[PDB]
RNA sequence: UGUAACGGGGCUAAACCAUGCACCGAAGCUGCGGCAGCGACGCUUAUGCGUUGUUGGGUAGGGGAGCGUUCUGUAAGCCUGCGAAGGUGUGCUGUGAGGCAUGCUGGAGGUAUCAGAAGUGCGAAUGCUGACAUAAGUAACGAUAAAGCGGGUGAAAAGCCC
RNA sequence: CCCGGCGAGGGGAGUGAAAAAGAACCUGAAACCGUGUACGUACAAGCAGUGGGAGCACGCUUAGGCGUGUGACUGCGUACC
C-alpha cells in the first residue's frame, strides 16, 4: 500500500491506541490482512478417471435416450436457415452435433445458433455432454469415440 | 355444579359446559373422551370421596383443538465463562369442552 | 471536576424544567390612542397616560 | 477526527517513592 | 386548513428558539403576535416573522377571516451545524458548532 | 384456571377493638400484624391490602415479662454527628405509651409501600375511649 | 469475492432491539446495552419459570391455612387428615374451593377432623 | 460514623435437654407432555419403530451436524413497472442460526433447486473513519486607556458617518 | 402572485410519471433532537429486569373473554468482556 513507515504518533504519552503505521489492516484506506494473489485453480484428474467419467456419462445418455445416432449430418450451403429447418423437423432445439470430420459448412451454419453446437469427436468434454439436452452423433463420430476411449 | 378430575397429572375444576385446556391426549379432534377419575363433585348438596375417585362419577368431554402453546425462549448464559445457549419450546395442548357431568 | 457517567436526557429535561419563560400578559391600553403597550412604559408612537410625551 | 499534532509533555509532581 | 409556514436554516440554536415556541403554542394569532412583540429574545423576532408569514399565507392562498386563527402546531427542529476551529491554550484545537434550526408554524381556523 | 386474586376496590374491611391491658407486648403485636396483613382471610393476597382496621385501647397498660420493663432499650439515630438517643420502656411509656405498640407492629410488617399502607390501618390510643364509634367497631377478644 | 455485511448486521441488531422493546433508556435504544438487557431478561425468564411454581404453591398453602383456621383447624392438621382419609385433592383446588365454595371446604375440614379422630 | 456479638420485630418459652407425631422445604425424586444421543432385541434392512434400558451441568479442548451472506455453473430458464433489490411494520413457522406471506415507502432489478469458490458473520483490541450526544446553554468573549449625548443613514444603531 | 429587509426562507401556481425528484436534489437505515395521542409518575430507596398483577384507554367476536399499549402494588434479582 502506498504510504510511509513513519509511526503516526509516539508510543507513549498519547491518550489513544498504540499505532505502528498508516498501512495497518485495521486502518481505513490501506490494509487487507490476507491479500489475494493470482493463482491457478486447475486441479489434476487422472487419465483413467477422466475416461471412466466420460464412459459413465455416455452410457447414461443412451439410457435416458438423450443420445441419437444418425448417418452423415451435413448442410449443402453455409446458411443458418437451412440448419434451423433441418433441426426443426427433427423436434430438436438444444442439440450438440458431434461429427467425425469438422467441415466449415456445418461450423458456420451453427455459429449463430446459441442452442446448437457443432463439435468433433476429439474435442469432446464432459460438461458439454451433460449440459446439452440432446446429443447427435454421426456414424463416423461414434467410431472414433471407442478408439480414443478404448 | 362443578366437578374436580385428574387428567394430565394436574387437577382441574371445571363447571358444566366450559372449555378447559389440558395436556396432549391420543384422541382425535372430533371424538368424545371419558374422565372416570373424578376427585370431587359439587352441587347444592356436597358429595366427597371416602375412597379416591368417588364411586361412579364420570365426566363427558369433547375434543376441540390440538394446537401448540405460545413459544417460550430458553436462555442459558454463564457469566465470563464464554458459554451461551439458546432454545425454544412450544408445549402441546388439547382443548376439550365438558359436555356432561354425572352424579 | 468531571462527570463519571453521562446524565440521561431525563435528568437534562428535569433540570431544564425551570428555564421556561413567562409571558408579560399585562398589556395595557392607552387612554387616548388605544395602543397596546407595556405598563408604565411609553407607547411606540410616543404616548403615555394619554398625553403625548415624545412629540417626534 | 484529526490527531493533535502536538502532545503536551507532562511532569511528575508526585514522586510517590 | 394547514397553511403551514417554516423558516429553515435559522442561525439560532434549536434549544434557544424552543423556549419562545412554547410560549405561544395553542394560542390565538392576535395574542401570539403581541406576546412575541414584547418578548426580549432574538428568537422572538425570528418566530414572529414566521408567524406573520403563516398568517399571510392563510389570508392569501386560503380563506380570509384571519381573526379566528390559532397556532395549532409549532415546533423547532435541529438543522445542519457548521464546524469551526477555535484555537485554545497550549496549541490545542477545539470544534465550535454553529447550530441552526428549522422553525415550523402551523395555523388553522378550526 | 387462573388463581383468584383479590381486587382492592372490592375488599370488605372490618373494624375491631382490642383492649391492650395486661397483654404481652410481643404476643399482642404478633396477632395485630396478622390481622393487618389480612392473612386470616381466605382471600389473602400478598400484593393487595386485604387487612382490617384495628383499634387498640389502653396502650399504656401493656405488660412485659421479666426485666424488660427496665432493661428494654429503644435506640434511634437523628442523623447527626453523635445523635444516637436511647429510651427505656418506662421512659417511652411515660412519654408516648402508644408508640411502643406501634414500634412493635412496625417491625412485624413487610417493608415497602404496601407495608406502610397496612400499618396506617392500626389506630392505637392510650386511654379507654376512642372517637371511631361511627365505624361500628365490634369488640375482638384476643 | 468481497462480502459486505451491512444487510445481515442490520437485521441482527433490529431483532435484538425488537426484543428489548419497552426497556428504559439506552436499554431499548442502544444495541450494546440492549443485548445485555435481552440476555439478562432471558436468564430471569428461565429462573422464574421455576420460581413461579413454588410461589403459587406458597400462596395456595397460605389460603388453605387461613380457611382451615377459620374452620377451627391448623393447616398441618388439616392436610394430615386428608391423607388419612385418602383424599387426593391438591393445594390448587383446595385454595380455589376455599375462596369460592365455603360449604365444600367446611365438608372437607369436617372429613379431615373425622379421619384424625 | 450509629443500636451494631439472635438478620430484625420481639420472646420467659418464640431458650436449652429427652421422646414422639404432623407439616413446610430444591432445578433432588415421582406424575403428565415433548426433544436428542448411545447399546440391545422383535423387525424395517439406505427408515419408522407395536419396542427395551440408559444417558443429555460444563471452561481449556477434541468429535459430529447445520444456518445465512457475496460471486460461478444450472440460467437467453424462472420471478418482476396490475412493482425487483433495499428500507419500515405486522402475522405465521422451526429445539437453533433462520425461513415464509403481507401493509406502506421504493423504483429496476432479483434468483429456485443442486453443486463450486470465499475479502463468509463483530460488542469489546486506551481498534480505524464519519456522524451525533454528554458536561451545558455552563466557563469564556484575549490587558481595568472610558466613555456620554445629539443628528444622519437604515428593516433594525452602544459599536458605522457627522 | 403573496409574507419578508428590491433579503434569506417559505406558501401558492406551473413543469414532470413523481418536487417528503427543487439543485442543501436516487434510495434515505441507526445513534441523536423534537411535536401529538394513550397510560403511569410528586411518602418513595439500589444493574431498572423478570414472575404474579388491579385499574385505565383502544379495538374484536360475543355480551365472557381475546388482543394491543400502559402499568399501581408485590416475590426474586449486585452489567458485559
Amino acid at each position: 500500500v502506498t504510504g510511509s513507515g513513519k509511526k503516526p504518533w509516539r508510543q507513549k504519552g498519547t491518550g489513544r491506541a498504540r499505532s505502528g503505521s498508516i498501512k495497518s489492516p485495521i486502518w481505513r484506506s490501506g490494509g487487507v490482512t490476507f491479500a489475494a494473489r493470482p493463482q491457478d485453480h486447475s486441479q489434476k484428474v487422472n487419465k483413467k478417471m477422466y475416461r471412466g467419467a466420460l464412459k459413465s456419462i455416455l452410457s447414461e445418455l443412451v439410457r435416458q435416450d438423450r443420445l441419437i445416432v444418425v448417418e452423415k449430418f451435413s448442410v449443402e450451403a453455409p446458411k443458418t436457415k437451412l440448419l434451423a429447418q433441418k433441426l426443426k423437423d427433427m423436434a430438436l432445439e438444444d442439440v450438440l452435433i458431434i461429427t467425425g470430420e469438422l467441415d466449415e459448412n456445418l461450423f458456420l451454419a451453427a455459429r449463430n445458433l446459441h442452442k446448437v453446437d457443432v463439435r468433433d469427436a476429439t474435442g469432446i468434454d464432459p460438461v458439454s455432454l451433460i449440459a446439452f439436452d440432446k446429443v447427435v452423433m454421426t456414424a463416423d463420430a461414434v467410431k472414433q469415440v471407442e478408439e480414443m476411449l478404448a | 355444579m362443578y366437578a374436580v378430575f385428574q387428567s394430565g397429572g394436574k387437577q382441574h375444576r371445571v363447571s358444566e359446559g366450559q372449555t378447559v385446556r389440558l395436556e396432549k391426549l391420543d384422541i382425535a379432534t372430533g371424538e368424545t373422551v371419558e374422565f372416570a377419575e373424578v376427585l370431587m363433585i359439587a352441587n347444592g348438596e356436597e358429595v366427597k370421596i371416602g375412597v379416591p375417585f368417588v364411586d361412579g362419577g364420570v365426566i363427558k368431554a369433547e375434543v376441540v383443538a390440538h394446537g401448540r402453546g405460545e413459544k417460550v425462549k430458553i436462555v442459558k448464559f454463564r457469566r465470563r465463562k464464554h458459554y451461551r445457549k439458546q432454545q425454544g419450546h412450544r408445549q402441546w395442548f388439547t382443548d376439550v369442552k365438558i359436555t356432561g357431568i354425572s352424579a | 471536576a468531571v462527570q463519571q457517567n453521562k446524565p440521561t436526557r431525563s435528568k437534562r429535561g428535569m433540570r431544564r424544567s425551570h428555564d421556561a419563560l413567562t409571558a408579560v400578559t399585562s398589556l395595557s391600553v392607552d387612554k387616548t390612542s388605544g395602543e397596546k403597550h407595556l405598563r408604565h412604559h411609553i407607547t411606540a408612537d410616543g404616548y403615555y397616560r394619554g398625553r403625548k410625551v415624545i412629540a417626534k | 477526527n484529526n490527531r493533535p499534532v502536538y502532545i503536551p509533555r507532562p511532569r511528575p509532581p508526585h514522586p510517590r517513592l | 386548513m394547514e397553511t403551514i409556514a417554516k423558516h429553515r436554516h435559522a442561525r439560532s440554536s434549536a434549544q434557544k428558539v424552543r423556549l419562545v415556541a412554547d410560549l405561544i403554542r395553542g394560542k390565538k394569532v392576535s395574542q401570539a403576535l403581541d406576546i412575541l412583540t414584547y418578548t426580549n429574545k432574538k428568537a422572538a423576532v425570528l418566530v414572529k416573522k414566521v408567524l406573520e408569514s403563516a398568517i399571510a399565507n392563510a389570508e392569501h392562498n386560503d380563506g380570509a377571516d384571519i381573526d379566528d386563527l390559532k397556532v395549532t402546531k409549532i415546533f423547532v427542529d435541529e438543522g445542519p451545524s457548521m464546524k469551526r476551529i477555535m484555537p485554545r491554550a497550549k496549541g490545542r484545537a477545539d470544534r465550535i458548532l454553529k447550530r441552526t434550526s428549522h422553525i415550523t408554524v402551523v395555523v388553522s381556523d378550526r | 384456571m387462573k388463581t383468584f386474586t383479590a381486587k382492592p376496590e372490592t375488599v370488605k374491611r372490618d373494624w375491631y377493638v382490642v383492649d391492650a391491658t395486661g397483654k404481652t407486648l410481643g404476643r399482642l403485636a404478633t396477632e395485630l400484624a396478622r390481622r393487618l396483613r389480612g392473612k386470616h382471610k381466605a382471600e389473602y393476597t400478598p400484593h393487595v391490602d386485604t387487612g382490617d382496621y384495628i383499634i387498640v385501647l389502653n396502650a399504656d397498660k401493656v405488660a412485659v415479662t421479666g426485666n424488660k420493663r427496665t432493661d428494654k432499650v429503644y435506640y434511634h439515630h437523628t442523623g447527626h454527628i453523635g445523635g444516637i438517643k436511647q429510651a427505656t420502656f418506662e421512659e417511652m411509656i411515660a412519654r408516648r405509651p402508644e408508640r411502643v405498640i406501634e414500634i412493635a407492629v412496625k417491625g412485624m410488617l413487610p417493608k415497602g409501600p404496601l407495608g406502610r399502607a397496612m400499618f396506617r390501618k392500626l389506630k392505637v390510643y392510650a386511654g379507654n375511649e376512642h372517637n371511631h364509634a361511627a365505624q361500628q367497631p365490634q369488640v375482638l377478644d384476643i | 469475492a468481497r462480502v459486505k455485511r451491512g444487510v445481515i448486521a442490520r437485521a441482527r441488531h433490529k431483532k435484538i432491539l425488537k426484543q428489548a422493546k419497552g426497556y428504559y433508556g439506552a436499554r431499548s435504544r442502544v444495541y450494546r446495552v440492549a443485548f445485555q438487557a435481552v440476555i439478562k431478561a432471558g436468564q430471569y425468564a428461565y429462573r422464574d419459570r421455576r420460581q413461579r411454581k413454588r410461589q403459587f404453591r406458597q400462596l395456595w398453602i397460605a389460603r388453605i391455612n387461613a380457611a382451615a383456621r377459620q374452620n377451627g383447624i391448623s393447616y398441618s392438621k388439616f392436610i394430615n387428615g386428608l391423607k388419612k382419609a385418602s383424599v387426593e385433592i391438591d393445594r390448587k383446588i383446595l385454595a380455589d374451593i376455599a375462596v369460592f365454595d365455603k360449604v365444600a371446604f367446611t365438608a372437607l375440614v369436617e372429613k379431615a377432623k373425622a379421619a384424625l379422630a
